[PDB]
DNA sequence: CGCTCTGCTCCTTCTCCCATCCTCTCGATGGCTATGAGATCAACTAG
DNA sequence: CTAGTTGATCTCATATCAGGAGAAGGAGCAGAGCG
């Protein structure tokens, strides 16, 4: 067995399993637990942070520390896909435990306020979803739970959100979120995960906001002086000091030599509109609508969404071999009919995403009208079919392509039988793309990885795609250093309706830090 | 004390637009002023933008 | 002997009000404030 | 009983001159006691 500082033992065969950097975890997470703090598991997707989780809980157990002798009544909120894929990894890791899930599918067949009851009553582990911990949060909170673990718990990123409020009632100190990119827009959603894992460490939101997000944001803006750059960079490494004891997150980078990962490609095509829809798009913006929005008129979703139509496909205006959404009319299908194509020939399985179910029907008429076998998931698919899809898909090779959204085929579920991965249509949250195309390079990934983002160059796309560039300089600069160079490829702004087709400290450390800090 | 749609009736005119009170339209920037005073003490705002 | 406490006057706001009933025409009024993905669920529509 | 499809419902997330008349407050101030 490994033993940790105080009583706390794991299995000696569940951690031999474990990687270098799992059990690094194991121990941060234990030392979350002798503090009596929250945190987050940050590592990015794919390194495993259900197997931390799991054998940090199983040791737990195993070690029958001291109210609750071992391990508590533990609640489990994910997203619905990945509830089955977390009781697979605990029956399978660590089977002791008596795995519940709360939901419709679930397996209880009674009551599910009586699930509830008896798994507070007999410390099993109760995996619910965001919704249901929003729906029934009169009886998920009146049984004292021990942890409460929230998968990808960048749902909690709103402060405002009901979720939000509702994950925030639990009594417990031992709050843990796993989250591979707990930041996604800005400063806020960090702050409201902060706020879950460990209220009081970032202010509230009021401090938070004028000691660090206007700070930190105000220094990346292309145009921002030295001076204020100077400041952000400051407030950055003052905010990762003040969150690091909570935050771990590796990268598959510092890790990757040790994990044998096979190579990794990130290549972002830019497609080219075609004619119909480069018509389409430019008496879209040309139209009256857009005039209207630009004067502060009519609100600006309406026509950013009709943009993101018209490079997806022009099915704004559905014009034999003419029927709705066929692939020649769009130039990033006709990027995806070539690389299918090739990728078809080349004997490889293709993960292909996209933000808009009507976008997914359309791709999926698209690969029937070929001959490729496909198999598809977005949020209508029954999500007790769900682990079994992907099951299916990893496990036979006559698969080829796997279509589906980001939000439901993102986010923790593993398809490392893919091989190829396309964004068919970028989202204005990177990290929502961050988590599409890490779907394929994780543990168990035998093969090289190539992810392609699809742009139709000098349209809207482009344009989404340097917002989430800014978005995630802001985020790098502080996960991962506070030396970000500015973002100066755009002011981004209200001119995304322009089509422009291309072609003992001793007193002196102490007051040495505090000279630096106060001299920038 | 907002008061009810009697007191503020919508009347429709010779199509379908439904006219709104002088009093509903007031309640209306009453509304959208009280939420947005209301997100700024809750989230970053200067003192002066509050007053 | 310097302070207080009147209380008188002039000005200044400030606010309220301005007959009853009746007929007709004429012009303006627009107000518009999205979208979609996901989850939940309950009812059929089949099994 | 068992799935599966289909609406409805709700949560969440994406972005930059020809008035008048009276009533109340205030201010300047003259003056009387009087400490
Ligand atoms: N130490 C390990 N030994 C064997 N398999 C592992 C190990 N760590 C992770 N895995 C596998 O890697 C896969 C991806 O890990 P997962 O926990 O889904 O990633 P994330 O950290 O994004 O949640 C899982 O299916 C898991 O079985
Ligand atoms: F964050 Be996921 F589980 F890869
Ligand atoms: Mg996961």
């Amino acid at each position: 067995d490994a033993e940790f500082d105080e009583g706390f033992k794991v299995p000696g065969f569940l951690f031999k399993k474990l990687f270098k950097y799992q059990q690094t975890g194991v121990r941060w997470l234990w030392e979350l637990h002798c503090q009596q703090a929250g945190g987050i598991l940050g590592d990015e997707m794919g390194l495993g942070k259900t197997i931390q989780i799991i054998a940090f809980l199983a040791g737990l157990s195993y070690s029958k520390i001291r109210r609750f002798e071992g391990l508590g009544p533990t609640v489990i909120v994910c997203p619905t896909t990945v509830m089955h894929q977390w009781v697979k990894e605990f029956h399978t890791w660590w089977p002791p435990f008596r795995v519940a899930i709360l939901h419709e599918t679930g397996s209880y067949t009674h009551k599910k306020e009586k699930l509830i009851r008896d798994v507070a009553h007999c410390h099993g582990i109760l995996i619910t979803s965001y919704s249901y911990i929003r729906l029934m949060q009169d009886d998920i909170s009146r049984y004292d739970w021990h942890y409460v673990i929230l998968d990808e718990g960048h749902k909690i990123r709103n402060p405002n959100a009901a979720v939000t409020l509702a994950c925030k009632q639990f009594r417990t100190p031992h709050r843990i979120i796993l989250s591979g990119s707990p930041m996604q827009n800005n400063l806020r959603e960090l702050w409201s995960l902060f706020d879950f894992i460990f209220p009081g460490k970032l202010g509230t939101l009021p401090v938070f906001m004028e000691q660090f997000s206007v700070p930190i944001t105000m220094g990346g803006y292309s145009n921002a002086s030295p001076v204020q750059v100077k400041t952000a960079y400051k407030c950055a490494c003052v905010l990762r000091d003040t969150i690091n004891p909570y935050l771990l997150r590796r990268m598959k980078s510092d890790v990757k030599m040790s994990l044998s990962l096979p190579d990794k490609n990130e290549q972002v095509l830019f497609c080219r509109l075609t004619d119909e829809q480069h018509k389409v798009y430019q008496n879209f913006v040309d139209s009256k609508e857009v005039y209207r929005i630009l004067n502060g008129e009519m609100q600006i979703f309406s026509g950013l969404i009709a943009l993101r139509k018209i490079c997806n496909h022009p099915d704004l205006f559905s014009g034999e071999e003419d029927q709705f959404g066929y692939w020649k009319r769009s130039g990033k299908m006709i990027v995806v009919e070539s690389l299918l194509k090739i990728w078809h020939k080349q004997g490889q399985r293709v993960l292909l995403f996209s933000q808009s179910r009507q976008m997914l029907d359309i791709l999926e008429v698209f690969l029937r009208a070929q001959k490729y076998t496909y198999l598809k998931m977005d949020g209508t698919t029954t999500i007790a079919s769900r682990q079994p899809l992907i099951t299916r898909y990893n496990e036979d090779t006559s698969i080829f392509v796997f279509l589906l959204t980001t939000r439901v085929g993102g986010l923790g579920v593993n398809l490392t039988g893919a091989n190829r991965v396309v964004i068919y249509d970028p989202d204005w949250n990177p990290s929502t793309d961050t988590q599409a195309r890490e779907r394929a390079w994780r543990i168990g990934q035998k093969k090289q990885v190539t992810v392609y983002r699809l742009l139709t160059a000098g349209t809207i796309e482009e344009k989404i795609y340097h917002r989430q560039i800014f978005k995630q300089f802001l985020t790098n600069r502080v996960l991962k250093d506070p030396k970000q160079r500015r973002f100066f490829k755009s002011n981004d702004l209200y001119e995304l309706f322009t089509l422009t087709s291309p072609d003992p400290l001793a007193s002196s450390s102490l007051l040495a830090k505090m000279r630096a800090r106060n001299h920038l | 004390p907002v008061p009810p749609l009697s007191v503020r009736p919508a009347v429709v005119m010779q199509g379908s637009a439904r006219n709104q009170d002088d009093l509903t339209h007031k309640l209306a920037d009453i509304v959208k002023i009280n939420n947005q005073l209301r997100r700024n003490e809750q989230n970053g705002a200067a003192a002066h933008v509050i007053a």
